[PDB]
């Protein structure tokens, strides 16, 4: 569709960042504090993306 | 009065199960819900739906 | 305050909270709390 | 006593017919979250705690 | 310094500040306890989510690679390349490294868990500190494991430290006291040490050599008295307290007529046994103040079932 | 554990007959069915009750008081 | 060479005790389970 998908679109360059009610930081004793797996997989993404952006 | 028909009647070796009603019956009309999907919790121990 | 009682020989002790946990006379590292001295009451059904 | 049910004497329940004692067991540790942090077993009051 | 984003419950009717609030967690509700009005609804309880502590590890999200229910090798050997070569990683590689090291030590003396979190918690407090920048990795290990056997209450002895770690004693006592006051300049500015801390600390030591030696326990609690009243003596009290806790337990161990010779107690606790025998002619002046008097009241020892010279 | 008080079904008083029973085992040299008999015993709801009873609390009993006085 | 470092008694420990505590058998499932004390015949 001309406005709904092209296909330059299927590539990602920008990706956005869910907000913190998808991924809830939970907590078990609410003295230790557990972050979702979107966000370890996300904070992955930053360390790769920066180390990739300072390498070229 | 005598019952018309006559009763098979004797002693005979029962048991008592774990599964004990209190333990199971369970009601909730408000409660706390989950984190995530802000949905009732799972559990009768959380007062869960 | 506090009287415990060992697991392993009956000896009456009393513990406070700076006191290690163990027996004195026979070396249990396992106490158990004394039997309160408040009355209860019980229902006979 | 239809469908699988039963009728148990209640005066025989009252004489400890199937009458049984529960126990359960409750563990608690005193946790020692690294240095500065750490629990202890003690009744907190509503001006402290 | 920031903006407040901070929410407080208070009832609209009653307006008194601060006011009684109730969390009636089975219900899910937030009551005023006043009036009864409902603050909030719906409140939530407080796998998808891992929980790590952030004190001996801070801030830092990492995930590893492996193998699933269908691999190919190349991907995970190359994954694992790219993943090894980034330099933001690099240093807290180190400090991890360094936890590692110090648990697989730890971890091979019999050590309890307590132990190591502390160790490897003095180590990230004093990491990265312009003092410590010539001393030796196994000094600084060394230094935060002592220190974290003392916050425990079951401090080892400089050798005993000495027999896993191989540091000479000059760098590890200097490394030590650096450490200490670096643990002292940090609990000012914002504790760390207790009556633990001291030094002596004789007390702790006795249980574990009177075990060594498989003695009862009627002999540890003994040798304890012996060694806390072993203070009252000028002549002793300047004395090592290995000297002195050894000494002690000589003592309890001929009063109790043990089969067993100081040749083979100064074998396994590595002490001198001239200085075990001098020490106890220093000790043995003084024996009447250094016996439980309800021991002897009893009639379980008598003074004179110790030799006299 | 120990043996009850009253039979289940009709109520009568068992709980002072245990003694007894072992007596007549044990000296009379009585089989079971006559001990019961003996005791007074009719209904074989209250034969059961006798019959049929496992004192465990013998076993407990070997075990050394938690708290001694 | 330090005969103390060399052996890790950490690893025969706790490899038996991982084996054992869960049902995992390395480093199948369920070949460990809490025993069943509800009753003798259990
Ligand atoms: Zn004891
Ligand atoms: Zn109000
Ligand atoms: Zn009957």
């Amino acid at each position: 569709n001309e406005v709904f998908s092209r296909p330059e679109w299927m590539i990602l360059t920008c990706l956005p960042v869910p907000p913190p009610p998808v991924r809830p930081s939970i907590s078990f004793n609410e003295s230790q504090r557990g972050e979702d797996d979107l966000t370890f997989k996300l904070a992955d993404i930053l360390k790769a993306n920066i180390s990739l952006e300072t390498l070229e | 009065k005598k019952l018309m028909a006559q009763i098979f009647f004797g002693p005979t070796y029962y048991q008592r199960l774990r599964h004990m009603v209190d333990d199971k019956i369970h009601a909730r009309a408000r409660g706390p819900m989950q984190v995530l999907t802000r949905q009732p919790v799972e559990g009768r121990s959380r007062d869960g739906g | 305050t506090l009287k415990y009682i060992c697991a392993e020989c009956s000896s009456k002790l009393s513990l406070s909270r700076t006191d290690a946990v163990r027996c004195k006379d026979c070396g249990h590292r396992i106490l158990l709390k004394a039997r309160t001295k408040r009355l209860v009451q019980f229902e006979a059904r | 006593n239809q469908e699988d049910s039963m009728i148990m004497n209640q005066s025989s329940i009252d004489r400890g017919l199937f009458r049984s004692l529960f126990f359960r067991s409750y563990m608690d540790q005193e946790k020692k979250y690294g240095m500065s942090i750490t629990e202890t077993f003690e009744k907190p009051q509503r001006t402290n705690t | 310094r920031g903006p407040n984003l901070n929410i407080v419950l208070t009832c609209p009717e009653c307006k008194v500040y601060p006011p009684k609030i109730v969390e009636r967690f089975s219900e899910g509700d937030v009551v005023c306890a006043l009036c009864g009005l409902v603050l909030s609804d719906k409140l939530v309880d407080t796998r998808v989510g891992e929980a790590s502590n952030p004190l001996l590890d801070g801030n830092n999200l990492s995930t590893r690679i492996g193998k699933g229910e269908t691999t190919d090798m190349r991907f995970t050997k190359e994954l694992n390349k790219a993943q090894g070569k980034n330099v933001m990683d690099k240093k807290d590689n180190e400090v991890q490294a360094a936890f590692a090291k110090i648990t697989m030590l730890c971890d091979a003396a019999e050590l309890p868990k307590i132990v190591k979190d502390c160790a490897k918690e003095a180590y990230k407090l004093c990491h990265d500190e312009k003092t410590l920048k010539g001393k030796s990795m196994e000094s600084i290990m060394a230094a935060s494991i002592l220190i974290g056997c003392r916050r425990a209450e079951v401090a080892r002895t400089f050798k005993e430290i000495q027999s896993l770690i191989h540091v000479k004693t000059k760098e590890f006592g200097k490394t030590l006291n650096i450490m200490k006051n670096i643990l002292r300049g940090k609990s000012e500015d914002g504790k760390i040490d207790t009556d633990n801390m001291s030094g002596a600390q004789n007390l702790t030591y006795i249980p574990r050599f009177c075990s060594h030696l498989g003695l009862p326990m009627q002999v540890t609690t003994s040798a304890e008295y012996t060694a806390k009243k072993c203070k009252e003596i000028k002549e002793i009290a300047g004395k090592s307290p290995i000297t002195i806790a050894v000494v002690s337990i000589y003592l309890n161990i001929l009063l109790f007529q043990i089969p067993i010779t100081a040749a083979k107690v100064g074998q396994t606790l590595q002490v001198t046994e001239g200085t075990i025998k001098s020490g106890y002619k220093i000790l043995y002046e003084h024996r009447d103040k250094l016996v439980d008097p309800q021991l002897i009241a009893n009639g379980v020892v008598s003074l004179d079932n110790l030799p006299g010279v | 554990m120990i043996v009850p008080v009253r039979c289940f079904s009709c109520g009568k008083v068992v709980g002072d007959k245990w003694e007894s029973y072992l007596n007549l085992l044990q000296e009379d040299e009585l089989d079971e069915g006559t001990a019961l008999s003996r005791l007074g015993l009719k209904r074989y709801c209250c034969r059961r009750m006798i019959l049929t009873h496992v004192d465990l609390i013998e076993k407990f009993l070997r075990y050394n008081p938690l708290e001694k006085r | 060479f330090n005969m103390k470092l060399a052996i890790n008694a950490k690893t025969i420990t706790s490899g038996l005790k991982y084996a054992l505590a869960t049902g995992n058998w390395g480093e199948r499932a369920g070949v460990s389970q809490v025993l069943n004390r509800y009753t003798y015949s259990s």
